[PDB]
């Protein structure tokens, strides 16, 4: 069974250093690109780092550039994130995400989770906005969630690099829709993805108790990867 | 020997029982299919470079 | 009794030949004489797929007209992105003596086989992110020469043991066996409707089989040497086959006889592969003289040549949308033409 | 190109790196097509080689750090072209013959003629192993060679004359002699020097290739 | 004590009579060789690319010598319009000579390495390495000529190949020139050819088809013989003229004969531009089938 287990988080004083590890089991870790994604307490998702299947290219978020280091040990199937000069803004829950990249693949299809807390002691970036923060609805009734991008996510190759994630209460995010139209494996057909160059919609045909949570829209057109604010969905 | 001979005789009998149309009808049908789909064949009529995903 | 059976067989063959002659009233060349020529066709190498370490034996286009799988003698299966030349997958094989490969219409599986007498099914969409063998179909006493998927669960294979077999991939057992060829079966083509399929063997005969019933519907014998390739017409009412006698031939199912012969005096090499264009107007054949010839299927005129390979052209393939042609050769290179 | 396109190109580049890494090995690999018979002692010879050096059957071993691959096609031997051209790139063909069984020599000689005169195997050398030489030297005294071969000239009980006759009959089947060398050895399956002889023959074949590359004639 | 008037006029007549046919023959011979090996490069690259590269290298050096020959014939009997034209013609001529020598030596060493170490050479030999060696040969000859011809400023030569100064003929320059242009190349060539022939003759133990490579043995022997004939007497004359310049041979009628022998041998040394074609290119069956 595919598993990503993260450790190393805990209480850290400001200006200190920490190393987060992630053991990968049940899949070919060497052929997958890896991302670090953190979520501040009671906030949305924020991509922090990425390392490719090998180690040729490494990307950082501007907030962690120069302070964080992402590395991997392929024989040991472990992903590392070395943080230094930690600030209070680093207090979040850090997940690692699988991301394989070939024609027709499904990036961001598996997540983990670990918590880091730091004590008291962007121009060209694509802006993704989810207008509604909470949609109160009843089971069995269709719901639609919208998300807008400042830049057109449609590419000249015909792809629209928009992703949808669902995070249930107390659970890690899971991929729902990848590239704005494709259903992720294991996701019920009641989820559908439609959109335009800049405006996108996620439709749930028949609401169930399992659909309650926060829905996130993320662009993969270019780095840094940016998320929407997240739309809550409660009974 | 005898069993395989009987099997092949039965196979030949099955082959002979079919109904065959004239060669002219088959040729006309092949021409009609080719003519109907001539506009939709990229190889037969080189498509404009804009509609070519393999342009180098 | 044996002499009586032989006499009955000879009489049945004579009666079949007489019926075929009676149904022959006007040749395809005469019928298509008034049609204007296709004209000279000049396709160019749009892409060159490099990376194989030995001769390429087989290739199959995916149904999306963008992905293709190739089989090479270095024991490697490679899936390519034809648009970008990118290598999607590189599948090592347990046996390096591969001779055929297939792509499932859904894109979830690929098929492999060769001198090991086994049709191997590889799963492309696994939760582990790697390609692993999903099924090993055993039961052929000879080498595997061709395989084509009917769906994710059904596949048809041809063998050097003079038989064709329909397999249920889930159980791994031969659902149906097709017997009647007296020589090694070299190639097989599936009808567009999947109900029928046609086979060509080393006994210089082509046999049309019904997948459901499992018996030989028809037999076609016009070639004078081993048939190495066979392909269906786009409407499924005819098929073309290429042989070692430096000749390609087109047969009609309903007419139950040969319709046209595609040969030239300058051509003496055998045909390795045949393929039709989307409309069926063009018949593309691969040869041992390192070149591919484009034939006008209606007029039997050589309308073009694909000459870009330094060795024998072993495999051919036209996309489902008809936009491109892939050619594989013994020089370890795949070329996309347009 | 997009970010996912760049990452896919990276994956293709990594696959290219793996293929290029494997390319070096296959260039140094020596492939030998084994074409013995049931009475030729093929099984015992293969077992001895496996003991000493540690569909289709393949045996991979190493001599002087050179990777060798013996391809055994016993049983699954076809006469069609497509099967034959699969082995058109092997370094050499090892033909195993039971030299003691005078009755079966004619069939072995016809098989050798069919193998070495194939246009497919025009760039491969021939290594001929005449096995069971002890049985041959025990049988030569009892049975006269002239009974099965009237063309034999020499002393019927002379082992050297019989060996020379066998070598000449095998070499004469090769219609075209100025293409690749032919090597013959009188040995037994239990003999432990077979690998050295095979390596010597392969080294001579590679020397012949190098001489052809130099355009010295 | 010395006189070189009749010697000079006889040598002028002989050098005309030898260099005119040598120029004419070598021109078309090397042009044909370049065309044939270029055809091989553009037609049969995988099997004949590495050999054709240095065959073209040798042909180009021979052609450069051929093209420098008419300047040698004319400028040696007519006044030099420019003071430094003689130095340029001499540089082209001798760079061609020694580049051909070193290409021949590299050919023999390549053959010996392929014969003696078939596995290593089969693994390692490639057209790019041969091309790099040819580039190194060109660089070495051309960047050895400049440090030598830079000292030819005090020569004061109104005619070329007549007035060489005691800058290249001093022991500290003459003897290294002889060692690194004749003695070491001849030793390498002799060892390589003899060992190649010995190894090719020793193949009687392995196969009875060793007689198929008798022609290779003859070609290697011919290469050694042609090298010795074309380059031994000229360096003998160089040594003899060195002895004259150093007063080892001072009595008259011996200096004149040594000068005549040096000039005549240098004239006959340039015949190798055609002997090279006959020895290396026409011995190839495919090359003579193309022609
Ligand atoms: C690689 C290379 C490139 C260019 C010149 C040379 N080098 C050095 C310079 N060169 C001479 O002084 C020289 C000239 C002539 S003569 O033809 O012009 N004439 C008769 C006076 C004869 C012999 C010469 N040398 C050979 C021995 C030392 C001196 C010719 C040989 C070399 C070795
Ligand atoms: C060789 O050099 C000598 C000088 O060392 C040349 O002799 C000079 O000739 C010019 C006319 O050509 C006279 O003006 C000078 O007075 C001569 N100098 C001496 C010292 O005699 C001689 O011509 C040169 N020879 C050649 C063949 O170039
Ligand atoms: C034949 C060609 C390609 C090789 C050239 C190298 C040899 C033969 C020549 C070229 C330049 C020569 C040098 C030129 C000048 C000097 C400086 C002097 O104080 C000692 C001798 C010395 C060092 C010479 C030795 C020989 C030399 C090194």
């Amino acid at each position: 069974d595919v598993q990503l287990v993260e450790s190393g988080g805990g209480l850290v004083q400001p200006g200190g250093s920490r190393k987060l590890s992630c053991s990968a089991s049940g899949f070919a870790f060497s052929s997958f690109g890896m991302h670090w994604v953190r979520q501040a307490p009671e906030k949305g998702l924020e991509w922090v780092a990425y390392i490719s299947s090998g180690s040729g290219t490494i990307y950082y978020a501007d907030t962690v550039k120069g302070r964080f280091t992402i590395s991997r040990d392929d024989p040991k199937n472990t992903l590392f994130l070395q943080m230094t000069s930690l600030r209070s803004e680093d207090t979040a829950m850090y997940y690692c995400v699988r991301s394989i990249y070939y024609y027709g693949s499904s990036p961001f299809d598996f997540w983990g989770g670990t918590t880091l807390t730091v004590s008291s002691g962007g121009g060209s970036d694509i802006v993704m906005t989810q207008a509604t923060s909470s949609v109160p609805v009843t089971p069995g009734e269709s719901v639609s969630i919208s998300c807008r991008s400042s830049k057109s996510l449609l590419h000249s190759n015909g792809n629209t690099y928009l992703y949808w994630f669902l995070q249930r209460p107390g659970q890690s995010p899971q991929l729902l829709i990848y590239r704005m139209s494709n259903l992720a494996s294991g996701v019920p057909d009641r989820f559908s993805g439609s959109g335009s160059g800049t405006a996108f919609t996620l439709t749930i045909s028949r609401l169930e108790a399992e659909d309650v949570g926060v829905y996130y829209c993320m662009q993969h057109l270019e780095y840094p990867l940016t998320f929407g604010a997240g739309t809550k969905l409660e009974l | 020997s005898i069993a395989q001979a009987r099997k092949l005789v039965e196979q030949l009998k099955m082959e002979a029982n079919i109904d065959r149309i004239k060669v002219s009808k088959a040729a006309a049908d092949l021409m009609a299919y080719c003519e109907a789909h001539a506009k939709e064949d990229p190889l037969l009529t080189p498509v404009p470079a804009s509609e070519n995903p393999f342009r180098e | 009794e044996l002499d009586q059976l032989r006499q009955e067989a000879e009489q049945l063959k004579n009666q079949i030949r007489d019926a075929r002659k009676a149904c022959a009233d006007a040749t395809l060349s005469q019928i298509t004489n008034n049609i204007d020529p296709v004209g000279r066709i000049q396709m160019r190498t749009r892409r060159t797929l490099r990376g194989h370490l030995a001769k390429i034996y087989a290739m199959h286009w995916g149904t999306d007209s963008r992905l293709l799988v190739s089989a090479s003698q270095d024991g490697k299966l490679i899936i390519w992105d034809s648009y970008t030349t990118n290598k999607v997958h590189a599948i090592p094989l347990r046996s390096s003596w591969v001779m055929t490969c297939a792509y499932a219409p859904s894109g979830n599986y690929v098929a492999c086989g060769g001198l090991d007498n086994i049709c191997s099914i590889y799963n492309l969409k696994t939760r582990e992110g790697n390609v692993r063998v999903s099924r090993e179909l055993a039961g052929h006493t000879g080498y595997l020469s061709c395989c084509r998927f009917l769906d994710d669960n059904q596949i048809v294979t041809s063998s050097g043991d003079t038989t064709c077999a329909l397999w249920d991939i889930e159980t791994g057992q031969q659902t149906t066996t097709f017997t009647g060829h007296t020589g090694d079966v070299m190639s097989l083509s599936l009808a567009p409707d999947t109900r029928l399929f046609v086979s060509g063997a080393c006994d210089a005969s082509a046999k049309l089989w019904d997948v459901r019933e499992g018996m030989c519907r028809q037999t076609f014998t016009g070639h004078e040497s081993d048939i190495n390739a066979i392909c269906f017409f786009p409407n499924g009412n005819a098929f073309a086959t290429g042989s070692d006698d430096a000749t390609c031939r087109l047969f009609d199912l309903r007419a139950d006889q040969e319709l046209m012969t595609y040969s030239h005096d300058n051509i003496i090499c055998g045909i390795t592969s045949v393929s039709f264009s989307k409309s069926g107007r063009l018949l593309l054949a691969g040869y041992d003289d390192f070149n591919c010839n484009v034939w006008d299927a209606l007029k039997a005129d050589r309308a073009g040549v694909l000459a870009g390979h330094d060795n024998r052209v072993s495999c051919l393939g036209v996309t489902d949308d008809g936009m491109a042609v892939a050619t594989g050769s013994w020089d370890s290179f795949l070329k996309i033409w347009n | 190109v997009s970010a996912e396109d760049k990452a896919a190109a990276e994956r293709s580049k990594e696959i290219d790196k793996c293929l290029s890494r494997e390319k070096t090995y296959v260039k140094r690999l020596v492939k030998i097509l084994l074409l013995g018979a049931d009475n030729s002692g093929k099984s015992t010879f293969l077992k001895q080689m496996r003991i000493i050096h540690g569909g289709i059957h393949e045996y991979d071993f190493e001599i002087k750090n050179v990777p060798f691959k013996m391809v055994d096609v016993g049983g699954q031997r076809s006469e069609r072209k497509r099967w034959f051209e699969c082995f058109d790139s092997v370094t050499s063909i090892l033909f195993l013959v039971d030299s003691s069984d005078f009755n079966r020599l004619t069939e072995s000689l016809n098989d050798f003629e069919t193998i070495v005169n194939n246009r497919v195997f025009s760039n491969v050398s021939i290594i001929l192993f005449l096995n069971k030489t002890d049985l041959l030297e025990e049988k030569v005294q009892i049975v006269s060679i002239k009974d099965y071969f009237l063309e034999f000239e020499g002393d019927p009980h002379c082992l050297r004359d019989v060996q020379k006759f066998l070598v000449e009959c095998f070499r004469n089947k090769r219609r075209d002699q100025q293409q690749k060398p032919l090597y013959h050895h009188f040995t037994t399956a239990i003999n432990t020097e077979n690998a050295r002889l095979i390596f010597r023959d392969v080294k001579d074949t590679i020397l012949h290739d190098n001489l052809k590359q130099l355009m010295l004639q | 004590d010395c006189l070189f008037d009749g010697v000079n006029e006889l040598m002028k007549t002989l050098q005309f009579a030898v260099h005119i046919p040598t120029f004419v023959l070598g021109l078309l011979l090397n042009l044909l060789a370049i065309h044939g090996f270029s055809t091989f490069l553009k037609n049969r690259w995988p099997d004949y690319a590495a050999t054709s590269i240095y065959m073209i290298n040798l042909a180009v050096f021979d052609l450069l010598l051929v093209l420098s020959l008419p300047f040698k014939m004319v400028l040696s009997q007519v006044q030099s319009p420019f003071p430094s034209l003689c130095t340029l013609v001499e540089c082209l001529y001798f760079v061609s000579m020694y580049g051909s020598v070193f290409t021949i030596c590299f050919i023999s060493m390549d053959r010996f390495l392929a014969i003696r170490y078939p596995l290593l050479v089969s693994h390692l030999r490639s057209p790019r390495k041969i091309f790099g060696i040819c580039c190194t040969i060109w660089v070495l000859v051309w960047t050895g000529s400049i440090p030598i011809y830079s000292f030819h400023g005090k020569v004061e030569k109104y005619m070329c190949f007549h007035n060489m100064s005691d800058d290249t003929w001093s022991a500290k320059v003459f003897f290294p020139l002889e060692v690194f242009g004749f003695l070491l190349p001849m030793g390498i060539m002799g060892f390589c050819c003899s060992r190649s022939i010995h190894i090719l003759l020793g193949r009687r133990d392995h196969t009875q088809d060793w007689v198929q490579q008798k022609a290779c043995i003859y070609s290697i022997a011919a290469s050694l013989a042609v090298f010795v004939v074309s380059f031994l007497p000229v360096h003998l004359g160089f040594f003899l003229q060195f002895l004259v310049r150093n007063s080892f041979i001072v009595e008259c009628r011996a200096k004149q004969s040594i000068s005549f022998f040096l000039q005549l041998s240098m004239c006959f040394s340039n015949v190798n531009c055609c002997l090279d074609v006959f020895c290396y290119y026409f011995v190839i069956k495919e090359f003579r089938m193309n022609i």
